[PDB]
């Protein structure tokens, strides 16, 4: 119950190569268009992909930034907390962008700072500000 | 196996069972208990061991019943019926034997038997063998018929039979000690000569024929598993068959590269998305570095909102870096995908050229085979005689097979060159009418109880007739005669005055440029003591070769030798014949094939025997009155020697057990 192996027959490819005295040579020659038909569209897009990655040539090591190695602080200057209300304003919640602002404050030192604070720095306030954005 | 057990074996005959015509005559003993059906399968295997141990000499049944120990020589009717039996049916005492009983003194009953091919010979002999009258009627002058064969000088070759396909259980086995036939086995390495004259490179050899071996099972799935049987109300040919399944290997192959590439473009549609990203990614950075560098030009010290956009932005760039980063990680791995897809590709084909042309030699050389063009086999029965293959290898009869017919024919009336033109039968008896071939006026008159017509497949097809039966023959005979195949296969016989080629290889093909052209010439042999080479026509070739001059089909042939030979190795022939089987009038063709759209069924139709009307209406139901044998009457032997003289013998019993009774059945 089981063709040789490597030998592919199934009931409906049987009825489909035989009902027509030619549907054997129809279906090949589909077939071998439709593969011609990819063969050219893979053309398309190797030559679309290769002038997309000639655009990208430079990669975007010109625009690197070094790097910022602050060790996280305990304290908060006077500064840093005003660096926090700016980036609330400008970012939310996404408390580790704030963190990576202000350079030297933890993400839970951070989400602190909204308590501790928000009631003279009206984080509220600021945070529906963002929100209307 | 060995034993009484291998006397049953080499008698085609179940060692532990009671076939059934042996229940036919021995209902008493089958119907019977356990027991007694083990006594009678030991006497009967135990007769035939004797009988095969010592074929040279007639066992008699007091012999036999010597050499029984009770408790099997108790019971000495039983050793009888049982050894009576056996002498009827051509299972003992068949061929050529030194008789111990001298023949009864007259002769009962009369019998015209149409044909000496050993389907007529063999039957002729045991019907003598029994005491009646026989004369057999050749239009020939010769006796064997399609057992052929070719003399002059010391040169050599069969144009019939050539092969004993097997001596485990073949009767003829049993015959070659009876007859000295210089059994030769056959070296099966066969080497493939493409049309230019060069040896097919082991490794396609192999890929090739494993390939033909697997489209065979193919066909086999389609028809047993797929039920793949019948197309447009006509049945299925095994030449189609092949076709599909070639077609749907072909169309698999195409499907599979689709698939491939399809995954290529997928893939690189998912690179040029990534891309896009990439660059909108740069674009956004680029800007984004500006206002950067713009607002760390503000020198400090700065007022803190100054401050916060230089930390900001400073952020939102690395924040863009680090996606770019990771988007220029996963470009690397699809760019690499695509090295590994374009790498491994499906085959580009199914079959080049080349392999094409190859695998027509192989299906040639099945149209060999079975003499005619796959175009017309069953699918589903063109194999049926498979299960009943004897065992060990293939031989060739060395000196030439006509030597059996030949052997067969002494003692015996046969009357050569006697053409029968008309067959008469009727309750009362039968009338024959024959002419002299050589002056075809001078007529002859046959009359008997019984006619045995071993008159080949292709004359009883032939349209007009070349034999009138009288009455005609029922429709049930004559349909079957239609439905059944009589295929054909030629042979060219060249005799040379040296051996140009290697000895150590029997041998050796060569393949046809077309596919309308497989079976001309594919397959050369050199069997033969002499330097006698032998060329195949077969396939849809044989038919048309039929009408070319020998000159031009030796021309033909020489060519091909040297193309594969070297052009100055090839000596002219001494000594060519061609055959023309279709041709020949007493045959109208080679040997019998299940056409598409018959059965083995037909093969029985065939064999069985014919019974007039009555005379006077009203009168007593008659006795049959023509019989049939040969190659195209035997079920699970067809289109070969053993078949027809198994056919003969069982002729033989059968006339026998009508006209001189047999009282071997109580
Ligand atoms: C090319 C070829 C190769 C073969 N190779 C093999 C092989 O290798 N191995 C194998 O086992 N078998 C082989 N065979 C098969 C074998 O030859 C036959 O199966 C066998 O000889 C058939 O015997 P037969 O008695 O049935 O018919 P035949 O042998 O044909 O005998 C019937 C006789 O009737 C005669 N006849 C015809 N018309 C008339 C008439 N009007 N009046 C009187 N007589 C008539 C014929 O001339 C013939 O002698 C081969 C056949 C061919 C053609
Ligand atoms: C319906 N069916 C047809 C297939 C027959 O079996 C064959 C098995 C092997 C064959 O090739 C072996 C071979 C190798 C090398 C040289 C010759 C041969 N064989 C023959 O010439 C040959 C042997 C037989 S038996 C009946 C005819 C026939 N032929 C023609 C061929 C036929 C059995 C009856």
């Amino acid at each position: 119950r089981k063709p040789p192996k490597g030998m592919f027959l199934s009931q409906e490819d049987v009825e489909a190569v035989s009902a027509n005295a030619t549907a054997a040579t129809t279906v090949l020659r589909q077939l071998d268009m439709e593969l011609v038909s990819v063969k050219r569209q893979i053309q398309n897009i190797k030559q679309t992909n290769s002038a997309l990655k000639e655009k990208l040539d430079g990669g975007i090591e010109p625009y690197r930034l070094p790097e910022v190695i602050q060790k996280c602080n305990a304290r908060w200057t006077t500064e840093e907390q005003l660096l926090a209300v700016q980036a609330i304003r400008k970012y939310g919640r996404d408390f580790q962008a704030i963190s990576d602002v202000i350079g030297n404050k933890s993400v839970v030192q951070v989400k602190n700072f909204f308590v501790n604070y928000r009631r003279r720095f009206n984080i509220d306030e600021v945070l529906q500000e963002w929100e209307a954005e | 196996p060995s034993g009484v057990e291998g006397a049953a074996f080499q008698s085609r005959l179940p060692h532990d069972r009671m076939t059934s015509q042996e229940a036919a005559c021995f209902p008493d003993i089958i119907s019977g208990p356990q027991q007694t059906q083990k006594v009678f399968l030991f006497i009967r295997n135990r007769t035939l061991q004797l009988w095969l141990d010592n074929p040279k000499i007639q066992l008699t049944f007091e012999a036999t019943l010597q050499q029984l120990e009770a408790p099997y020589n108790s019971d000495t009717v039983l050793v009888h019926r049982v050894h009576s039996y056996l002498e009827r049916h051509g299972l003992i005492n068949f061929g050529i034997y030194k008789r111990i009983k001298p023949l009864p003194t007259k002769k009962t009953g009369k019998v015209i038997i149409i044909g000496s091919g050993v389907s007529g010979l063999a039957a002729a002999r045991q019907l003598q063998s029994f005491g009646m009258d026989v004369t057999l009627l050749e239009a020939r002058d010769r006796v064997g018929g399609r057992v052929a064969t070719f003399r002059k000088g010391n040169y050599v070759a069969d144009l019939g039979a050539m092969v004993v396909t097997g001596l485990g259980g073949n009767p003829m086995a049993v015959v070659s000690k009876q007859v000295n036939m210089e059994l030769a086995k056959i070296k099966q390495k066969c080497p493939l000569y493409e049309a230019n004259g060069q040896a097919v490179p082991k490794e396609k050899d192999e890929m090739v024929e494993q390939e033909f071996n697997r489209l065979l099972e193919a066909t086999s799935y389609l028809s047993h598993q797929l039920d793949f049987n019948v197309l447009n109300n006509k049945p299925v040919s095994l030449g189609q068959a092949l076709e599909v399944v070639i077609q749907l290997q072909e169309k698999h192959v195409k499907d599979e590269q689709i698939e491939h590439w399809k995954k290529i473009v997928k893939t690189q549609e998912e690179l040029k998305e990534l891309l896009n990203k990439m660059v909108n990614l740069k674009e956004k950075i680029k800007e984004l570095h500006q206002q950067y560098k713009e607002a760390s030009e503000v020198k400090p010290p700065r007022d803190i909102t100054a401050e916060f956009l230089v930390k900001s932005k400073h952020r939102d760039l690395t924040a863009l870096c680090k996606e770019y980063d990771e988007l220029a990680e996963t470009q690397g791995k699809l760019e690499e995908k695509l090295q590994e897809l374009e790498a491994n590709p499906p085959s580009d084909v199914y079959l080049s050229s080349r392999d094409r042309q190859i695998l027509d030699w192989h299906f040639a050389n099945l149209e060999f085979a079975n003499a005619t063009p796959l175009s017309t086999l069953s699918l589903k029965h063109w194999d049926q005689d498979d299960d009943f293959e004897f065992t060990g290898s293939h031989l060739t009869v060395r000196n030439g097979y006509s030597c059996v017919p030949v052997a067969l024919a002494e003692g015996l009336d046969i009357k050569l060159n006697t053409a029968v033109r008309q067959v008469r039968y009727t309750a009362s008896g039968c009338e024959v009418i024959a002419v002299n071939t050589r002056s075809t006026s001078q007529t002859f008159i046959y009359k008997c109880d019984a006619v045995l017509c071993t008159l080949p497949l292709g004359v009883l097809k032939q349209q007009p007739p070349a034999v009138q039966f009288v009455p005609p023959l029922p429709e049930w005979k004559t349909s079957a005669v239609q439905r059944m195949g009589f295929g054909n296969l030629n042979k060219v016989v060249l005799c040379f005055d040296r051996v140009f080629w290697d000895p150590s290889v029997n041998l050796f093909g060569h393949v046809g440029s077309t596919t309308a052209s497989r079976g001309e010439l594919f397959l050369f042999w050199n069997l033969y003591k002499a330097p006698i080479l032998l060329a195949l026509v077969a396939g849809e070739a044989a038919g048309i070769m039929e009408n070319i001059s020998d000159d031009v089909i030796v021309g033909r042939c020489l060519a091909i030798l040297k193309g594969i030979f070297g052009s100055s190795a090839v000596p002219q022939p001494k000594e060519t014949v061609v055959s023309r089987w279709r041709a020949d009038p007493w045959a109208r063709g080679s040997y019998s094939y299940v056409a598409a759209g018959s059965s083995g069924n037909d093969y029985d139709l065939m064999a069985q025997p014919i019974t007039p009307g009555p005379s006077i209406p009203g009168a007593p139901q008659p006795i049959p009155r023509l019989f049939f044998a040969g190659e195209h009457t035997i079920r699970n032997y067809p289109a070969t020697v053993h078949g027809a003289l198994l056919s003969g013998l069982r002729e033989a019993g059968r006339i026998a057990d009508q006209f001189l009774g047999a009282m071997y059945t109580l």
